[PDB]
Protein backbone atom coordinates (compact mmCIF):
# COMPACT_ATOMS: atom_id res chain seq x y z
CA UNK A 1 0.00 0.00 0.00
CA UNK A 2 0.50 3.82 0.63
CA UNK A 3 1.09 5.60 3.68
CA UNK A 4 2.02 9.85 3.45
CA UNK A 5 3.40 11.39 6.39
CA UNK A 6 3.84 15.08 6.83
CA UNK A 7 5.37 17.57 8.75
CA UNK A 8 5.72 20.95 9.52
CA UNK A 9 8.80 23.37 11.05
CA UNK A 10 9.65 26.04 11.56
CA UNK A 11 12.66 28.55 10.70
CA UNK A 12 14.01 32.21 11.16
CA UNK A 13 15.32 32.44 7.42
CA UNK A 14 13.09 33.59 4.76
CA UNK A 15 12.09 31.24 2.39
CA UNK A 16 14.98 32.52 -0.57
CA UNK A 17 17.81 32.37 1.23
CA UNK A 18 16.65 29.10 3.21
CA UNK A 19 16.21 27.10 -0.11
CA UNK A 20 19.75 28.22 -1.43
CA UNK A 21 21.54 26.80 1.70
CA UNK A 22 19.23 24.31 2.94
CA UNK A 23 17.91 22.59 -0.88
CA UNK A 24 20.09 23.78 -3.43
CA UNK A 25 23.66 23.49 -1.63
CA UNK A 26 22.20 20.73 1.93
CA UNK A 27 24.14 18.05 -0.19
CA UNK A 28 27.78 20.53 0.18
CA UNK A 29 26.56 21.65 3.77
CA UNK A 30 25.21 18.35 5.48
CA UNK A 31 28.77 16.71 5.68
CA UNK A 32 30.25 20.10 6.93
CA UNK A 33 27.75 21.49 9.55
CA UNK A 34 26.34 18.18 10.77
CA UNK A 35 29.22 15.52 10.87
CA UNK A 36 27.50 13.55 13.69
CA UNK A 37 24.60 12.71 10.96
CA UNK A 38 26.19 12.54 7.43
CA UNK A 39 29.27 11.86 7.23
CA UNK A 40 29.71 12.32 3.22
CA UNK A 41 27.48 13.14 0.39
CA UNK A 42 28.41 11.60 -2.98
CA UNK A 43 26.73 12.18 -6.56
CA UNK A 44 26.18 9.46 -8.41
CA UNK A 45 24.95 10.83 -11.62
CA UNK A 46 23.44 13.98 -13.19
CA UNK A 47 24.12 17.88 -11.65
CA UNK A 48 21.56 17.87 -8.81
CA UNK A 49 18.67 18.47 -10.87
CA UNK A 50 15.89 16.34 -12.19
CA UNK A 51 17.58 12.66 -12.59
CA UNK A 52 20.07 13.11 -10.01
CA UNK A 53 21.12 10.38 -8.36
CA UNK A 54 23.03 10.72 -4.94
CA UNK A 55 24.92 8.15 -2.18
CA UNK A 56 24.64 9.62 1.53
CA UNK A 57 26.68 7.78 3.71
CA UNK A 58 26.57 7.68 7.80
CA UNK A 59 29.29 7.85 9.97
CA UNK A 60 30.22 4.77 12.26
CA UNK A 61 28.14 4.00 14.62
CA UNK A 62 25.47 4.03 12.05
CA UNK A 63 21.80 3.15 11.50
CA UNK A 64 22.60 2.18 8.13
CA UNK A 65 25.80 2.17 6.05
CA UNK A 66 24.12 4.25 3.09
CA UNK A 67 21.61 5.17 1.21
CA UNK A 68 20.56 6.20 -2.56
CA UNK A 69 18.18 9.22 -3.18
CA UNK A 70 16.78 10.08 -6.77
CA UNK A 71 16.10 14.05 -7.21
CA UNK A 72 12.69 13.85 -9.14
CA UNK A 73 11.98 18.12 -9.26
CA UNK A 74 13.11 21.14 -8.46
CA UNK A 75 11.28 24.41 -8.40
CA UNK A 76 12.92 27.26 -7.94
CA UNK A 77 10.12 29.86 -8.59
CA UNK A 78 7.81 27.93 -5.83
CA UNK A 79 10.59 26.43 -3.77
CA UNK A 80 9.44 23.11 -4.08
CA UNK A 81 12.04 20.27 -4.05
CA UNK A 82 10.96 16.27 -4.96
CA UNK A 83 13.56 13.29 -4.19
CA UNK A 84 13.09 9.56 -3.54
CA UNK A 85 14.79 7.48 -1.58
CA UNK A 86 15.52 4.31 -3.66
CA UNK A 87 18.19 2.35 -2.50
CA UNK A 88 20.00 1.63 0.78
CA UNK A 89 19.07 2.25 3.99
CA UNK A 90 15.10 1.47 5.18
CA UNK A 91 14.52 0.09 1.55
CA UNK A 92 14.01 -3.08 1.36
CA UNK A 93 11.53 -6.54 3.01
CA UNK A 94 8.89 -4.75 2.84
CA UNK A 95 9.35 -0.62 1.84
CA UNK A 96 9.52 0.12 -2.21
CA UNK A 97 10.49 3.30 -2.14
CA UNK A 98 10.12 6.89 0.05
CA UNK A 99 8.53 9.68 -2.37
CA UNK A 100 9.13 13.13 -0.44
CA UNK A 101 7.97 16.52 -1.15
CA UNK A 102 9.47 19.94 0.69
CA UNK A 103 8.05 23.12 0.26
CA UNK A 104 9.40 26.15 1.96
CA UNK A 105 6.35 28.65 2.49
CA UNK A 106 7.52 32.63 3.42
CA UNK A 107 5.58 32.88 7.14
CA UNK A 108 4.45 36.90 8.44
CA UNK A 109 7.17 37.28 10.40
CA UNK A 110 10.00 37.34 8.25
CA UNK A 111 11.15 33.84 8.50
CA UNK A 112 9.71 30.69 6.94
CA UNK A 113 8.28 27.23 7.52
CA UNK A 114 9.17 23.54 5.78
CA UNK A 115 6.10 21.28 4.67
CA UNK A 116 7.57 17.90 4.76
CA UNK A 117 5.37 15.44 3.11
CA UNK A 118 6.86 11.82 3.23
CA UNK A 119 5.14 9.05 1.26
CA UNK A 120 5.89 5.26 1.66
CA UNK A 121 5.62 2.54 -0.48
CA UNK A 122 5.14 -0.93 1.17
CA UNK A 123 4.65 -4.33 0.63
CA UNK A 124 0.71 -5.18 0.17
CA UNK A 125 -1.01 -4.46 3.53
CA UNK A 126 2.47 -4.41 5.28
CA UNK A 127 2.52 -1.12 7.84
CA UNK A 128 5.73 1.13 8.37
CA UNK A 129 6.98 1.11 12.01
CA UNK A 130 7.10 4.37 14.50
CA UNK A 131 10.71 4.35 14.84
CA UNK A 132 11.10 4.67 10.78
CA UNK A 133 8.76 7.70 10.91
CA UNK A 134 10.27 9.09 13.93
CA UNK A 135 13.75 8.68 12.97
CA UNK A 136 13.18 10.90 9.62
CA UNK A 137 11.51 13.59 11.29
CA UNK A 138 14.62 13.46 13.42
CA UNK A 139 17.19 13.70 11.46
CA UNK A 140 15.40 16.48 9.05
CA UNK A 141 15.30 19.00 11.86
CA UNK A 142 18.81 18.24 12.99
CA UNK A 143 20.14 19.28 9.25
CA UNK A 144 18.13 22.21 9.42
CA UNK A 145 19.05 23.44 12.66
CA UNK A 146 22.50 22.62 11.81
CA UNK A 147 22.25 25.15 8.74
CA UNK A 148 20.17 27.54 10.26
CA UNK A 149 23.08 27.80 12.94
CA UNK A 150 25.81 28.50 9.61
CA UNK A 151 23.71 30.93 8.43
CA UNK A 152 23.35 32.84 11.53
CA UNK A 153 26.89 32.69 12.20
CA UNK A 154 28.05 33.73 8.79
CA UNK A 155 25.63 36.82 7.41
CA UNK A 156 27.35 36.69 4.29
CA UNK A 157 26.72 33.59 3.16
CA UNK A 158 24.22 32.87 0.50
CA UNK A 159 23.12 36.77 0.91
CA UNK B 1 19.35 7.80 -26.94
CA UNK B 2 21.86 9.95 -25.97
CA UNK B 3 23.66 12.17 -28.73
CA UNK B 4 26.14 14.77 -28.49
CA UNK B 5 26.42 16.51 -31.81
CA UNK B 6 29.52 19.20 -32.69
CA UNK B 7 29.55 21.86 -35.18
CA UNK B 8 32.56 21.26 -38.33
CA UNK B 9 35.79 22.09 -39.25
CA UNK B 10 36.87 26.05 -38.70
CA UNK B 11 39.89 27.44 -40.25
CA UNK B 12 41.52 30.49 -38.64
CA UNK B 13 44.24 32.80 -38.80
CA UNK B 14 46.25 32.95 -36.17
CA UNK B 15 45.27 35.80 -33.38
CA UNK B 16 41.50 34.71 -34.20
CA UNK B 17 38.83 33.17 -31.96
CA UNK B 18 37.11 29.89 -32.68
CA UNK B 19 33.48 29.30 -31.46
CA UNK B 20 32.67 25.66 -30.84
CA UNK B 21 29.08 24.44 -30.41
CA UNK B 22 27.97 20.95 -28.59
CA UNK B 23 24.02 20.37 -29.17
CA UNK B 24 22.92 17.99 -26.78
CA UNK B 25 19.61 15.45 -27.14
CA UNK B 26 18.01 12.39 -25.26
CA UNK B 27 18.35 13.70 -22.03
CA UNK B 28 17.78 16.85 -19.89
CA UNK B 29 20.15 19.35 -20.87
CA UNK B 30 20.02 21.06 -17.34
CA UNK B 31 20.78 17.57 -15.22
CA UNK B 32 24.13 17.10 -16.53
CA UNK B 33 27.50 18.84 -16.65
CA UNK B 34 29.69 18.79 -19.93
CA UNK B 35 33.48 19.09 -20.38
CA UNK B 36 35.83 20.38 -23.52
CA UNK B 37 38.64 18.16 -23.62
CA UNK B 38 41.07 18.75 -26.93
CA UNK B 39 42.99 16.35 -28.39
CA UNK B 40 46.10 17.13 -30.38
CA UNK B 41 48.48 14.25 -31.58
CA UNK B 42 51.79 15.76 -30.34
CA UNK B 43 50.47 14.96 -26.72
CA UNK B 44 47.02 13.30 -25.72
CA UNK B 45 43.90 14.59 -24.25
CA UNK B 46 43.62 17.57 -21.59
CA UNK B 47 40.41 18.79 -20.68
CA UNK B 48 39.81 22.68 -21.10
CA UNK B 49 37.03 23.66 -19.10
CA UNK B 50 33.47 22.58 -17.61
CA UNK B 51 30.37 24.18 -17.49
CA UNK B 52 27.29 23.74 -14.93
CA UNK B 53 24.39 24.45 -16.78
CA UNK B 54 22.03 23.53 -13.17
CA UNK B 55 24.71 26.11 -10.74
CA UNK B 56 25.26 28.28 -13.50
CA UNK B 57 29.04 28.62 -12.90
CA UNK B 58 31.93 26.94 -14.29
CA UNK B 59 35.44 25.83 -14.45
CA UNK B 60 38.64 26.07 -16.72
CA UNK B 61 41.49 24.40 -16.89
CA UNK B 62 45.58 25.95 -16.07
CA UNK B 63 47.24 24.90 -19.04
CA UNK B 64 45.18 27.22 -21.00
CA UNK B 65 44.76 29.95 -19.47
CA UNK B 66 41.82 31.75 -19.57
CA UNK B 67 41.88 31.46 -23.10
CA UNK B 68 38.70 29.66 -22.94
CA UNK B 69 35.23 30.52 -22.41
CA UNK B 70 32.28 28.11 -21.62
CA UNK B 71 28.76 29.11 -22.54
CA UNK B 72 25.39 27.41 -22.86
CA UNK B 73 22.13 28.20 -24.55
CA UNK B 74 19.84 25.88 -22.56
CA UNK B 75 17.00 26.66 -25.14
CA UNK B 76 18.11 24.59 -27.47
CA UNK B 77 20.00 22.76 -25.53
CA UNK B 78 23.78 23.46 -26.74
CA UNK B 79 27.05 23.92 -25.41
CA UNK B 80 29.62 26.65 -26.62
CA UNK B 81 33.24 26.96 -26.07
CA UNK B 82 35.08 30.03 -27.59
CA UNK B 83 38.71 29.40 -27.68
CA UNK B 84 40.73 33.13 -27.83
CA UNK B 85 43.75 33.94 -28.85
CA UNK B 86 44.41 31.28 -31.21
CA UNK B 87 47.92 30.04 -32.34
CA UNK B 88 48.93 27.07 -34.60
CA UNK B 89 49.90 25.66 -31.67
CA UNK B 90 45.73 25.05 -31.11
CA UNK B 91 45.43 23.02 -34.23
CA UNK B 92 43.37 19.89 -32.70
CA UNK B 93 40.17 18.24 -32.67
CA UNK B 94 38.26 19.66 -29.68
CA UNK B 95 35.94 17.22 -28.42
CA UNK B 96 32.66 17.75 -25.89
CA UNK B 97 31.94 15.43 -23.33
CA UNK B 98 28.91 14.68 -20.94
CA UNK B 99 30.34 14.19 -17.11
CA UNK B 100 28.28 11.34 -15.58
CA UNK B 101 28.16 12.88 -12.66
CA UNK B 102 29.43 15.46 -10.25
CA UNK B 103 31.31 13.28 -7.90
CA UNK B 104 31.41 10.34 -10.52
CA UNK B 105 33.24 12.46 -13.18
CA UNK B 106 33.38 9.92 -15.83
CA UNK B 107 32.25 10.78 -19.46
CA UNK B 108 29.47 8.31 -20.79
CA UNK B 109 28.84 9.93 -24.23
CA UNK B 110 31.12 12.03 -26.54
CA UNK B 111 31.03 14.51 -28.75
CA UNK B 112 32.09 14.00 -32.47
CA UNK B 113 35.27 15.75 -32.36
CA UNK B 114 35.57 18.94 -34.39
CA UNK B 115 38.32 20.22 -36.30
CA UNK B 116 40.20 23.82 -35.67
CA UNK B 117 43.24 24.25 -37.83
CA UNK B 118 45.22 27.48 -36.76
CA UNK B 119 48.17 28.71 -39.61
CA UNK B 120 48.94 31.63 -41.38
CA UNK B 121 48.30 30.16 -45.67
CA UNK B 122 45.88 30.99 -48.23
CA UNK B 123 44.42 27.93 -50.05
CA UNK B 124 46.92 26.75 -52.37
CA UNK B 125 46.72 23.54 -54.85
CA UNK B 126 49.75 21.05 -54.87
CA UNK B 127 52.31 20.79 -57.62
CA UNK B 128 52.22 16.67 -58.70
CA UNK B 129 55.63 15.66 -59.34
CA UNK B 130 56.40 12.02 -60.59
CA UNK B 131 58.57 9.67 -58.82
CA UNK B 132 60.33 6.86 -61.15
CA UNK B 133 63.68 4.86 -60.43
CA UNK B 134 66.71 6.13 -62.10
CA UNK B 135 61.16 -8.28 -60.18
CA UNK B 136 58.99 -5.73 -58.53
CA UNK B 137 59.12 -1.93 -58.87
CA UNK B 138 57.91 0.94 -57.75
CA UNK B 139 56.20 4.30 -58.63
CA UNK B 140 54.73 7.19 -57.32
CA UNK B 141 53.28 11.02 -57.18
CA UNK B 142 54.78 13.71 -54.79
CA UNK B 143 52.08 15.81 -53.75
CA UNK B 144 53.79 18.53 -52.22
CA UNK B 145 52.51 22.42 -51.52
CA UNK B 146 49.17 22.70 -50.59
CA UNK B 147 46.74 24.45 -47.88
CA UNK B 148 44.59 23.08 -46.42
CA UNK B 149 44.42 19.52 -46.08
CA UNK B 150 43.57 16.71 -47.49
CA UNK B 151 44.07 15.62 -51.07
CA UNK B 152 42.18 12.45 -52.32
CA UNK B 153 44.84 10.23 -54.29
CA UNK B 154 43.84 7.64 -57.06
CA UNK B 155 45.59 5.34 -59.25
CA UNK B 156 44.39 4.41 -63.42
CA UNK B 157 41.13 6.32 -62.36
CA UNK B 158 40.44 4.02 -59.29
CA UNK B 159 41.01 0.92 -61.39
CA UNK B 160 44.38 0.26 -59.70
CA UNK B 161 44.30 -0.10 -56.40
CA UNK B 162 46.39 -3.01 -55.47
CA UNK B 163 49.79 -2.31 -53.64
CA UNK B 164 49.07 1.35 -53.33
CA UNK B 165 50.12 2.86 -50.14
CA UNK B 166 48.92 6.55 -50.12
CA UNK B 167 50.73 7.91 -46.70
CA UNK B 168 49.77 10.62 -44.26
CA UNK B 169 50.36 14.16 -45.34
CA UNK B 170 53.14 16.32 -43.27
CA UNK B 171 53.16 20.13 -42.35
CA UNK B 172 56.53 21.51 -43.78
CA UNK B 173 58.31 24.19 -42.39
CA UNK B 174 56.75 26.47 -45.03
CA UNK B 175 53.55 25.70 -43.62
CA UNK B 176 51.92 23.85 -46.43
CA UNK B 177 51.14 20.18 -46.61
CA UNK B 178 53.40 17.51 -48.49
CA UNK B 179 52.54 13.91 -49.03
CA UNK B 180 53.57 10.76 -51.36
CA UNK B 181 51.58 8.09 -53.14
CA UNK B 182 53.01 5.09 -54.04
CA UNK B 183 52.45 1.65 -56.06
CA UNK B 184 54.61 -1.44 -56.53
CA UNK B 185 53.86 -3.12 -60.08
CA UNK B 186 55.88 -5.76 -61.74
CA UNK B 187 58.82 -4.77 -63.66
CA UNK B 188 57.59 -6.69 -66.76
CA UNK B 189 55.22 -4.02 -67.50
CA UNK B 190 51.56 -0.12 -69.51
CA UNK B 191 50.56 3.07 -68.72
CA UNK B 192 50.28 4.83 -64.67
CA UNK B 193 48.55 7.91 -64.01
CA UNK B 194 47.97 9.06 -60.54
CA UNK B 195 44.44 11.31 -60.34
CA UNK B 196 45.08 14.19 -57.56
CA UNK B 197 42.37 16.60 -56.17
CA UNK B 198 42.56 19.48 -53.65
CA UNK B 199 38.79 20.30 -53.35
CA UNK B 200 39.64 23.76 -51.03
CA UNK B 201 41.33 25.08 -54.57
CA UNK B 202 39.60 23.35 -57.03
CA UNK B 203 42.95 21.52 -58.36
CA UNK B 204 42.61 18.35 -60.04
CA UNK B 205 45.88 17.13 -62.07
CA UNK B 206 46.09 13.65 -63.94
CA UNK B 207 49.99 12.85 -63.62
CA UNK B 208 51.65 9.92 -65.66
CA UNK B 209 54.67 8.66 -64.15
CA UNK B 210 57.16 6.23 -65.65
CA UNK C 1 47.60 17.05 -10.23
CA UNK C 2 47.85 13.36 -9.74
CA UNK C 3 49.76 12.22 -13.25
CA UNK C 4 48.49 8.85 -14.59
CA UNK C 5 51.66 7.06 -16.62
CA UNK C 6 50.69 3.76 -18.66
CA UNK C 7 52.43 1.07 -20.06
CA UNK C 8 53.45 0.08 -22.32
CA UNK C 9 53.25 2.53 -24.57
CA UNK C 10 52.51 0.12 -27.47
CA UNK C 11 51.69 -3.21 -26.65
CA UNK C 12 51.98 -6.13 -29.90
CA UNK C 13 49.88 -8.87 -29.14
CA UNK C 14 47.94 -11.47 -31.90
CA UNK C 15 44.41 -11.86 -31.76
CA UNK C 16 42.60 -14.22 -28.84
CA UNK C 17 45.52 -13.25 -26.48
CA UNK C 18 45.46 -12.22 -22.95
CA UNK C 19 45.96 -8.28 -23.10
CA UNK C 20 46.91 -6.44 -19.71
CA UNK C 21 47.25 -2.89 -19.69
CA UNK C 22 48.88 -0.78 -16.77
CA UNK C 23 47.81 2.83 -15.19
CA UNK C 24 49.69 4.07 -12.31
CA UNK C 25 48.95 7.45 -10.59
CA UNK C 26 51.73 9.54 -8.72
CA UNK C 27 48.78 9.49 -6.00
CA UNK C 28 46.45 7.34 -4.60
CA UNK C 29 43.06 7.52 -6.37
CA UNK C 30 40.06 7.74 -4.03
CA UNK C 31 37.82 4.81 -3.76
CA UNK C 32 38.85 3.41 -6.99
CA UNK C 33 38.17 6.21 -9.18
CA UNK C 34 39.67 5.65 -12.48
CA UNK C 35 37.52 4.96 -15.90
CA UNK C 36 39.32 3.20 -19.10
CA UNK C 37 38.18 4.90 -22.55
CA UNK C 38 38.25 2.71 -26.25
CA UNK C 39 39.91 5.12 -29.08
CA UNK C 40 40.57 4.63 -32.38
CA UNK C 41 42.04 6.77 -35.31
CA UNK C 42 39.11 9.14 -36.23
CA UNK C 43 36.78 8.48 -33.64
CA UNK C 44 35.81 10.11 -30.08
CA UNK C 45 37.05 7.80 -26.89
CA UNK C 46 34.44 5.25 -26.16
CA UNK C 47 33.57 4.50 -22.13
CA UNK C 48 34.67 1.13 -21.36
CA UNK C 49 35.98 -0.20 -17.37
CA UNK C 50 34.81 2.39 -14.68
CA UNK C 51 34.87 2.61 -10.94
CA UNK C 52 38.35 0.95 -11.75
CA UNK C 53 35.80 -2.58 -12.28
CA UNK C 54 32.09 -1.69 -13.33
CA UNK C 55 31.91 -2.11 -17.29
CA UNK C 56 29.90 0.65 -18.87
CA UNK C 57 26.29 -0.54 -21.06
CA UNK C 58 27.31 -2.20 -24.08
CA UNK C 59 30.59 -3.31 -23.24
CA UNK C 60 31.03 -6.94 -23.70
CA UNK C 61 32.45 -8.93 -20.80
CA UNK C 62 35.67 -9.92 -21.93
CA UNK C 63 36.93 -6.37 -20.58
CA UNK C 64 37.54 -6.26 -17.19
CA UNK C 65 39.35 -3.94 -14.76
CA UNK C 66 41.18 -4.49 -11.21
CA UNK C 67 43.60 -2.49 -9.16
CA UNK C 68 42.89 0.14 -6.10
CA UNK C 69 45.16 3.04 -4.60
CA UNK C 70 48.06 4.29 -7.07
CA UNK C 71 47.68 0.63 -9.63
CA UNK C 72 44.94 -0.39 -11.54
CA UNK C 73 44.83 -2.80 -14.50
CA UNK C 74 42.97 -2.88 -17.66
CA UNK C 75 42.46 -6.47 -18.89
CA UNK C 76 41.39 -7.68 -22.52
CA UNK C 77 40.89 -11.42 -21.91
CA UNK C 78 40.72 -12.67 -25.99
CA UNK C 79 41.95 -9.99 -27.82
CA UNK C 80 39.59 -9.64 -31.12
CA UNK C 81 40.19 -7.27 -33.93
CA UNK C 82 38.02 -4.79 -33.22
CA UNK C 83 39.81 -4.25 -30.00
CA UNK C 84 43.60 -3.41 -31.43
CA UNK C 85 43.21 0.57 -30.64
CA UNK C 86 44.72 3.28 -28.20
CA UNK C 87 43.13 2.87 -24.76
CA UNK C 88 43.49 6.10 -22.04
CA UNK C 89 42.79 5.75 -17.88
CA UNK C 90 41.43 8.59 -16.74
CA UNK C 91 41.32 8.98 -13.02
CA UNK C 92 37.95 11.22 -10.59
CA UNK C 93 39.43 10.96 -7.42
CA UNK C 94 40.95 14.40 -7.07
CA UNK C 95 40.65 17.48 -8.92
CA UNK C 96 41.26 18.28 -11.10
CA UNK C 97 40.53 15.32 -13.24
CA UNK C 98 43.70 13.85 -15.58
CA UNK C 99 43.96 11.44 -18.36
CA UNK C 100 47.04 9.36 -19.03
CA UNK C 101 49.26 9.26 -21.99
CA UNK C 102 47.66 6.34 -23.75
CA UNK C 103 48.39 2.73 -24.60
CA UNK C 104 48.11 1.48 -28.21
CA UNK C 105 47.22 -2.32 -28.41
CA UNK C 106 49.10 -3.32 -31.70
CA UNK C 107 48.33 -6.46 -34.22
CA UNK C 108 51.63 -9.01 -34.23
CA UNK C 109 53.22 -11.23 -37.42
CA UNK C 110 56.38 -12.81 -38.61
CA UNK C 111 58.97 -9.63 -38.96
CA UNK C 112 59.19 -8.97 -42.88
CA UNK C 113 62.05 -6.65 -44.26
CA UNK C 114 61.04 -3.86 -45.98
CA UNK C 115 61.62 -3.20 -49.65
CA UNK C 116 63.43 -0.07 -50.22
CA UNK C 117 63.15 2.03 -53.46
CA UNK C 118 64.85 5.47 -53.74
CA UNK C 119 63.46 8.52 -56.59
CA UNK C 120 65.52 10.90 -57.47
CA UNK C 121 63.53 14.32 -58.14
CA UNK C 122 62.01 14.88 -61.57
CA UNK C 123 62.67 17.54 -64.03
CA UNK C 124 59.95 19.67 -62.88
CA UNK C 125 60.82 19.69 -59.70
CA UNK C 126 64.20 21.22 -60.55
CA UNK C 127 62.62 23.75 -62.81
CA UNK C 128 60.60 25.44 -59.72
CA UNK C 129 64.13 25.34 -57.44
CA UNK C 130 63.20 22.69 -55.22
CA UNK C 131 64.74 19.24 -55.02
CA UNK C 132 62.99 16.54 -53.65
CA UNK C 133 64.14 12.98 -53.12
CA UNK C 134 62.11 10.24 -51.78
CA UNK C 135 62.92 6.90 -50.03
CA UNK C 136 60.31 3.75 -49.59
CA UNK C 137 60.00 1.32 -46.99
CA UNK C 138 57.60 -0.95 -47.92
CA UNK C 139 55.70 -3.70 -46.19
CA UNK C 140 57.80 -3.84 -42.85
CA UNK C 141 57.31 -5.29 -39.24
CA UNK C 142 57.98 -4.71 -36.66
CA UNK C 143 57.12 -0.57 -36.96
CA UNK C 144 60.53 0.68 -35.97
CA UNK C 145 63.04 1.23 -38.60
CA UNK C 146 65.91 4.10 -39.37
CA UNK C 147 66.68 5.99 -42.74
CA UNK C 148 69.62 7.65 -42.87
CA UNK C 149 70.56 10.24 -45.98
CA UNK C 150 73.91 10.51 -47.15
CA UNK C 151 74.92 12.86 -50.16
CA UNK C 152 78.34 11.83 -50.79
CA UNK C 153 78.52 10.10 -48.14
CA UNK C 154 77.91 12.99 -45.80
CA UNK C 155 74.97 12.27 -43.16
CA UNK C 156 71.65 14.36 -43.70
CA UNK C 157 69.89 15.76 -40.35
CA UNK C 158 67.08 18.35 -39.97
CA UNK C 159 66.48 18.01 -43.78
CA UNK C 160 64.10 14.96 -43.96
CA UNK C 161 60.91 14.58 -42.83
CA UNK C 162 59.18 10.62 -42.58
CA UNK C 163 55.53 9.38 -43.25
CA UNK C 164 54.43 6.11 -41.81
CA UNK C 165 51.13 4.34 -42.74
CA UNK C 166 49.09 3.15 -40.31
CA UNK C 167 49.25 -0.48 -40.09
CA UNK C 168 48.00 -2.61 -43.54
CA UNK C 169 44.51 -4.61 -43.55
CA UNK C 170 45.54 -7.57 -45.30
CA UNK C 171 49.50 -8.01 -44.24
CA UNK C 172 49.10 -6.49 -41.10
CA UNK C 173 52.39 -4.51 -42.66
CA UNK C 174 53.70 -1.16 -42.16
CA UNK C 175 55.46 1.58 -44.97
CA UNK C 176 56.99 4.35 -44.81
CA UNK C 177 58.29 7.18 -46.68
CA UNK C 178 61.43 9.73 -46.37
CA UNK C 179 61.26 12.68 -48.41
CA UNK C 180 64.86 14.66 -48.59
CA UNK C 181 64.21 17.94 -48.77
CA UNK C 182 67.28 20.48 -50.97
CA UNK C 183 67.52 23.14 -52.80
CA UNK C 184 68.34 23.05 -56.61
CA UNK C 185 71.66 24.68 -55.99
CA UNK C 186 72.58 22.03 -53.55
CA UNK C 187 71.65 19.26 -55.69
CA UNK C 188 73.56 20.30 -58.71
CA UNK C 189 76.56 20.63 -56.13
CA UNK C 190 76.41 16.60 -55.73
CA UNK C 191 76.50 13.20 -57.46
CA UNK C 192 75.34 10.47 -54.98
CA UNK C 193 72.02 10.51 -53.29
CA UNK C 194 71.16 7.28 -50.85
CA UNK C 195 69.16 6.11 -48.35
CA UNK C 196 70.61 3.67 -46.16
CA UNK C 197 67.74 1.54 -43.92
CA UNK C 198 68.54 -0.27 -40.51
CA UNK C 199 65.68 -2.85 -39.61
CA UNK C 200 65.18 -5.75 -37.36
CA UNK C 201 64.70 -7.76 -40.63
CA UNK C 202 67.80 -6.82 -41.98
CA UNK C 203 71.71 -8.39 -41.03
CA UNK C 204 72.99 -5.58 -42.26
CA UNK C 205 71.72 -1.49 -43.53
CA UNK C 206 70.26 -1.66 -47.33
CA UNK C 207 71.55 1.32 -49.14
CA UNK C 208 69.58 2.10 -52.55
CA UNK C 209 71.36 5.36 -54.49
CA UNK C 210 71.60 6.75 -57.92
CA UNK C 211 73.73 8.97 -59.35
CA UNK C 212 72.11 12.63 -60.11
CA UNK C 213 74.11 13.02 -63.70
CA UNK C 214 73.19 9.51 -64.67
CA UNK C 215 68.97 9.53 -64.52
Amino acid sequence: GVFNYETETTSVIPAARLFKAFILDGDNLFPKVAPQAISSVENIEGNGGPGTIKKISFPEGLPFKYVKDRVDEVDHTNFKYNYSVIEGGPIGDTLEKISNEIKIVATPDGGSILKISNKYHTKGDHEVKAEQVKASKEMGETLLRAVESYLLAHSDAYN
Amino acid sequence: QVQLVQSGAEVKKPGASVKVSCKASGYTFISYNIFWVRQATGQGLDWMGWMNPFRNNAGYAQKFQGRVTVTWDTSISTAYMELSSLSSEDTAIYYCAREHGSSWGFFDYWGQGTLVTVSSASTKGPSVFPLAPCSTAALGCLVKDYFPEPVTVSWNSGALTSGVHTFPAVLQSSGLYSLSSVVTVPSSSKTYTCNVDHKPSNTKVDKRVE
Amino acid sequence: EIVLTQSPGTLSLSPGERATLSCRASQSVSSSYLAWYQQKPGQAPRLLIYGASSRATGIPDRFSGSGSGTDFTLTISRLEPEDFAVYYCQQYGSSPWTFGQGTKVEIKRTVAAPSVFIFPPSDEQLKSGTASVVCLLNNFYPREAKVQWKVDNALQSGNSQESVTEQDSKDSTYSLSSTLTLSKADYEKHKVYACEVTHQGLSSPVTKSFNRGEC
